[PDB]
């Protein structure tokens, strides 16, 4: 299996993306929507935007829950002063069923541009680590990613760069309790530390 | 569509810290007590 | 020096380490994920306050018992050849006393400022709310070990203050303006706990 | 404006110059005034005047106060990440150096009234020293006003 | 323009340019005061003449001064990456090459005022080892100089 | 040109090259002063043939500063990260091995000047000693300066 | 070509071969070098007969000169990450081993020639002796020249 | 093949059964080499005897100098990371017991030739606990050859 | 197969089986050997009844060679990381067990042979420590027989 390429009427390629499994949930049924993607090499994709700061990903399937339904990739492409650098952010994501829009929020999936971003669990349904949040709680679209790879603005050879991960040393929660056991850590080898020295006399009278 | 990324698995930061924090944690009682033997006072005269 | 040898072998080999750590970031390209942005804004603003209101009491208190029994084992051991120590001294013990009041006073000064919200983005918390986290915890920094070096210091001065007096009743008088200079460097944290605490406002 | 993560360096600019700065004249109090109490028993006429040694580290707490009063009032939501790090410079510079005019005081203020005890004509030797000890502070204020006020 | 976090190193600079000199003097000035005490009980006429060991630990806190100081007026938002690590490099420089002279003052410097006490011929050889010490700081010092005009 | 990161380690270069050096000169200097004025009690006349090893000392100081000069006058915005590698590597081969030779001269300037006061026939010995001792700071020296031409 | 981080550790080779190998030609000339001072006071015809465990630590010293100089004429901007990492592997091997063999002259070169002055029949004995310690940094010769021809 | 950074492991092993096992060596030369000199001032006869421990601390010498040779000559680059791998096992192994090997001979030659100062029956004695602290480092060997082969 | 990063477990677990193990041998040696020399001094007579904790602790290094060998018999490119931990824990069992032997090895066998040149009669019961002191390795060769076959 190949990625699904958007490349562009000048001799350059743009935005390419990749998973292993692409599963999209409506209520309660489970549609494995990654043979139509990535195994069959043929794809509607009606507006693969660039502008060289914001570019677009429309993928639709015309075969799923009920109807046609299509997702869309937002990135963008900033410059950051305290950085100065490009950094890229999947910026939310869509869904489209009948009319209505689902909205999913992507934060954590941003990286510098000339890298990938690349994690594997992008999926719904909120536990504590998700980088998939909706806008509102009790929605019905939920979407699973068991691989994720996306590379956007900065595309050469047809092919991913380097990647930026999600695989984080230290994500805050491990860091914040090691910061708070290292601290008192150091209370408790203070306190040892004295109770070790308090030696008996040698003599009594 | 070549160079795919390295999948380093999605708990990364737990396992990192598993490993870490028990080996030298193992490693620093190991030290202590085979400091704590090796030298130990005996009464070598007799 | 045994048990100092692992703190010096501890303090060695982490930073040695974080210097060969230092070096492989920058050296293939990969600063971008350290991150000083990231570890000052995702982890909570919650843990700096909590933090800082609790070492406000303790650390104070800390100094506070380290100053009594520098000047208590000197009450107790000049006291036994000149008994009329135990009365005209306690001041010193006093003097090492407010350093825990100025703790305490502070730390529920402190206390009262922090207030709960509810989002849980580093956008969304805003930076009126992430400056409410990391003043409460320099100003429990700079009333807890301010007050703990006063402790030790109005300590020090009332040991020899207490044995002094041992041999001569009339110096004790004069020995006693050299505590008040001690113990104003504790008023001096507490001044600076309530200006990086004063313009500050926590909630949503 | 500046990101939400500007105003730590600048707290910690703050409690530095004052944290640091505590310690110096906790060093140069209780073991120049120890020094004080020890020579008192063999001669009590300089009781009154070696109390200077004690308040040369007075000063240097008086250093670290100014410049904290100064980082705790420019300090405001949403500063630049450049101010706030010429205030956590500021207060490195003057706490970190009023702990060096602390220890200088301290060590050269408990030897100069043991000798002032043994011989009253050091008592002019010893305030020179107490001088040039205390303006290791004052050189680490006036880099602390000219990182802070910029 | 560079990047925001470029001015944290040379804030560092003019940091550790004043702590590092102000940590050396204060060694010099502390361990040389504890030879003052010492040999003045006997020799009392050698007061005056013998506080140069303290006085030339106290060129070496003007050597950090003077660099802290080109380095904070220096200072401008917005500087680039190479012009923050030559203020960086050059505060370093003048600092710990001024702390380590002021380990060799205050050594040489405790130990030759004991000398001195016990023989005055000393006194000529004790200012020509401690100008040796004392150009190490003046080593540190055109090198910081150099470094901040660039 | 090279990364924006690159012109670090050269002007860490330029810094180790004399701190490390400073210090090395600094330990020569202070660990033979005392061995000055532990001689200089009964033999007064060996004084000025003793400030040898304080100037042998003084010369380890002078090859740390030609090599940062030489590196800070090479220095520019943007070199490449090759160029600031060799620069790097040439300041810690100058100042450590200069710490050790600074180190190496101080030891045996201590104990040499110590053992010449009760015999004078060491002193042609002795000399000959601190000549090995300065010459690891001039090997460090000589490949540092074919490290900073490339 | 290579990487641009590929120099970093052929540069590392060449400092970390000479200062450690400095290091090691530190401590042969210092601890051999106290006590020769020791010894010259009772028997002072054996004072040139004396420095061969200096000049066999000096060996040590022009040892690391030689493979820091052959390692900084192989560097090349943007050689393969193999060939750095031998550099690397080289400096290391003759560094450390000089070190260690640096630590072997000095401490029997120390009880050799205090035994001598009681004793001439040992300095036969402790020149064979320092044999076995100058082999030890000639072993680290052939392991770092057999890992740059590569 | 294997990945660029795969020669890092096994130039490790290179350097590692040459480095420690130069420790071990140096150790066995310098402690044993003291227990010669005490010895020496009393028993002038059993001198050439008496270096059978440093002899045999060389011996540890050349045990790690063969595989650093064994695995520069299995050097190559594109090697796959399990043939890295058992280098840098068999350099660890074979240095690290060469260095407890030499701590052995050290220890037990220095007591042994102080103690056959004073009865020549232990010499027969010293010499069997020696050839039992040798096999250490030879028990090092031979696991170290059968991690590079394969 | 396993991952490429796996082989470096086990050979991990094949260098630490034989490091700790000669370490816990070295200490065995070293510390009785000392004891033998001692006691020899005053009875000649039993050396090679007195030897015996020196053999006794060199099985310690030989139960390590055991597993050194049968681990680096099992190594093939493409292990599961499962074979390749239980190959590490063998080894870190047979090891640091077999240190944990040699140091009752090392202090019994010092101050036995102590007491049993004093009285014959401890003899019997001497060597009946030692084989409670030798079984720590032993116990420490079957889990890692039983982790091996696995
Ligand atoms: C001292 C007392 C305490 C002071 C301690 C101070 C410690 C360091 C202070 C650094 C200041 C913060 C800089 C920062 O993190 O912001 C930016 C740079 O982040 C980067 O990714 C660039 C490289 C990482 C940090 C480099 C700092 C080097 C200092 C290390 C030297 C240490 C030596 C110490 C010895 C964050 O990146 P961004 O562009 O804003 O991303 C946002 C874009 N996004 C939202 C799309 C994701
Ligand atoms: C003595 C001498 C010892 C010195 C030894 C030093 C050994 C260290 C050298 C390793 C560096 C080489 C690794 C490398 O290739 O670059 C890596 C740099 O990433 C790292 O540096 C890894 C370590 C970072 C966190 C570890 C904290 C250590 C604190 C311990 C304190 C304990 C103190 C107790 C005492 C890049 O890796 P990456 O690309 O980021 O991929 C990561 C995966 N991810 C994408 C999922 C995140
Ligand atoms: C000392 C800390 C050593 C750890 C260094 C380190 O690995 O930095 C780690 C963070 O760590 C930080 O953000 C730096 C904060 C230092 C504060 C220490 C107290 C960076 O390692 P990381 O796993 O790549 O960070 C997560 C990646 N992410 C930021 C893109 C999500
Ligand atoms: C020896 C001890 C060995 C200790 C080893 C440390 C082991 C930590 C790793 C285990 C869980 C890590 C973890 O998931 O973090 C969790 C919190 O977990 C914590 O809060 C960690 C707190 C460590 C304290 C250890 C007690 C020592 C007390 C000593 C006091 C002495 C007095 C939070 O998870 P998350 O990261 O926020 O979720 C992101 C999702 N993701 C993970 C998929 C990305
Ligand atoms: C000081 C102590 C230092 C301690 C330092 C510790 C640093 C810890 C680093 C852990 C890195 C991440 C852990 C991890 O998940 O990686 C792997 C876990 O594999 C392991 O768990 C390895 C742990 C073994 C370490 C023990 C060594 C001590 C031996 C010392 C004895 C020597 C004595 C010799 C003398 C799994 O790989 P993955 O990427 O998660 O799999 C996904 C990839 N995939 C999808 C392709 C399958
Ligand atoms: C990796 C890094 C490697 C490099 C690191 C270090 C290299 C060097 C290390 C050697 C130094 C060891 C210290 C030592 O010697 O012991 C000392 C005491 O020891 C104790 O009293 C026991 C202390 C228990 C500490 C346990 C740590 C486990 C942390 C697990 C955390 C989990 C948290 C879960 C809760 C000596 O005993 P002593 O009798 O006091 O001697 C004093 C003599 N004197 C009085 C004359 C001065
Ligand atoms: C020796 C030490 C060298 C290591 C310190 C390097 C810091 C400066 C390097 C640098 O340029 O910043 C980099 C981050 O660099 C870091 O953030 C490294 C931080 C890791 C820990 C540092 C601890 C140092 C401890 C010391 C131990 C001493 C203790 C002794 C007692 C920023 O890189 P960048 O600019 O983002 O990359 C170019 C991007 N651009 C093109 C957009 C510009
Ligand atoms: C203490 C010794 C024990 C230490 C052990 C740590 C060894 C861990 C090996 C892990 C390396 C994995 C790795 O990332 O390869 C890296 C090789 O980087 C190296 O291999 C350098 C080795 C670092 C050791 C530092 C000691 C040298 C001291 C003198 C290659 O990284 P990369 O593929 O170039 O990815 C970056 C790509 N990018 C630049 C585009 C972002
Ligand atoms: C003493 C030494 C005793 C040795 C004791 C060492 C104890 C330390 C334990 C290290 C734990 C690391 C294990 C691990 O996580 O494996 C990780 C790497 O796997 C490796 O590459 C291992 C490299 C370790 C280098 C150690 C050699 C030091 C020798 C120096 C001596 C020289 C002395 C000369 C003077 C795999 O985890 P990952 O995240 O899945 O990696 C995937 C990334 N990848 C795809 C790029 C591969
Ligand atoms: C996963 C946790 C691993 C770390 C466990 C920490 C527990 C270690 C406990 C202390 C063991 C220290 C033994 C030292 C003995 C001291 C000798 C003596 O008191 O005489
Ligand atoms: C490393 C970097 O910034 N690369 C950028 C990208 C961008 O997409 C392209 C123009 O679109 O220009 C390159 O220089
Ligand atoms: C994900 O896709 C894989 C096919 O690659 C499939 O076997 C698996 O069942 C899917 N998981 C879900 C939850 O749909
Ligand atoms: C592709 O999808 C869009 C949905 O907006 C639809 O309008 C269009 O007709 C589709 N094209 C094809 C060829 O199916
Ligand atoms: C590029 O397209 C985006 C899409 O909205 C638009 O906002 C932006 O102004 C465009 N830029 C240029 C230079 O045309
Ligand atoms: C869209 O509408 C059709 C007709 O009402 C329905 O069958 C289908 O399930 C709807 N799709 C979704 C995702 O709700
Ligand atoms: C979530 O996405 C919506 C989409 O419009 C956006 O308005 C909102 O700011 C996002 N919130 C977060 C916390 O990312």
């Amino acid at each position: 299996m190949n990625v699904p390429v958007s490349y562009n009427d000048s001799y350059d390629t743009r935005i390419l993306f990749w998973a292993q499994n692409f599963s999209v949930a409506y209520g309660e049924h489970w549609e494995d929507l990654t043979s139509r993607t990535f195994g069959v090499q043929d794809l509607n994709l009606t507006g693969s935007f660039w502008n060289d700061t914001v570019a677009r990903l429309v993928l639709t399937y015309d075969s799923l829950f009920g109807t046609m339904v299509t997702f869309k990739f937002i990135l963008a492409n900033s410059y950051y002063s305290v950085s100065a650098r490009h950094w890229f952010t999947l910026e939310n994501l869509e869904i489209h069923s009948n009319g209505s829009v689902a909205y999913f929020n992507a934060s954590q999936v941003t990286g510098p541009s000339i890298y990938s971003f690349h994690c594997e669990h992008v999926s719904s349904e909120n536990e504590d680590g998700n980088l998939l949040v909706p806008d509102t709680q009790p929605s019905l679209w939920q979407m699973t990613f068991r691989d994720f790879q996306i590379q956007a603005f900065n595309v050469t050879d047809k092919k991913f760069s380097y990647a930026s991960d999600c695989a984080g040393f230290f994500s805050p929660g491990i860091w914040m309790g090691l910061l708070t056991s290292l601290f008192m850590l150091f209370i408790f080898t203070y306190g040892l530390h004295m109770i070790l020295s308090l030696k008996t006399m040698d003599r009594f009278d | 569509t070549y160079n795919l990324a390295y999948k380093y698995n999605f708990e990364y930061p737990v396992v990192f810290n598993l490993v870490l924090w028990i080996m030298i944690g193992l490693a620093l009682t190991l030290i202590v007590t085979c400091y704590n033997i090796w030298n130990m006072d005996p009464g070598y005269d007799s | 020096t045994g048990l100092v040898l692992l703190y010096s072998g501890v303090f060695v080999a982490f930073w040695a380490c974080l210097l060969v750590v230092g070096i492989c970031y920058t050296i293939f390209d990969l600063g971008f994920r350290f991150d000083v942005a990231w570890f000052l804004t995702e982890t909570s603003p919650f843990m700096w306050s909590n933090l800082g209101i609790g070492l406000a009491i303790s650390l104070s208190v800390v100094g506070a018992a380290w100053g009594i029994y520098i000047t208590g084992s000197s009450i107790i051991g000049g006291g036994v050849k000149a008994p009329r120590i135990k009365t005209k001294n306690l001041v010193s013990i006093i003097f090492c006393e407010a350093v825990a009041i100025y703790g305490i006073i502070m730390a529920i000064v402190i206390s009262n400022m922090a207030e709960p919200f509810s989002a849980t983005d580093p956008k969304a918390i805003g930076h009126r709310n992430y400056h409410a986290g990391y003043s409460m915890f320099g100003a429990g920094l700079t009333v807890g070990l301010s007050n703990l070096f006063c402790g030790v210091c109005v300590g020090i001065v009332g040991s020899g203050a207490a044995l002094a007096d041992a041999q001569n009743p009339s110096l004790f008088v004069k020995i006693l303006i050299v505590e008040i200079f001690g113990s104003a460097i504790g008023l001096f944290g507490v001044i600076v706990a309530i200006l990086q605490t004063s313009r500050v406002k926590m909630g949503d | 404006n500046g990101p939400e993560y500007a105003s730590f360096f600048a707290v910690m600019g703050a409690s530095a110059a004052m944290v640091f700065s505590a310690l110096g004249a906790a060093y140069g109090t209780a073991k120049s005034g120890t020094g004080i109490a020890a020579m008192s028993v063999m001669r009590p006429e300089m009781i009154m005047k070696s109390i200077i040694p004690v308040v040369m580290a007075g000063i240097i707490a008086i250093y670290g106060l100014v410049v904290a009063v100064l980082i705790a009032n420019s300090l405001n939501d949403g500063i630049s990440l450049y101010r706030s790090f010429l205030q956590l410079g500021a207060g490195l510079s003057v706490g970190l150096s009023g702990l060096a005019a602390g220890f200088a005081i301290g060590i050269v203020g408990d030897a100069g009234v043991r000798g002032t005890a043994q011989q009253p004509r050091l008592f002019v030797g010893m305030i020179l020293i107490l001088i040039f000890a205390e303006v290791l502070g004052l050189y680490g204020l006036i880099v602390a006003l000219i990182l802070s006020t910029k």
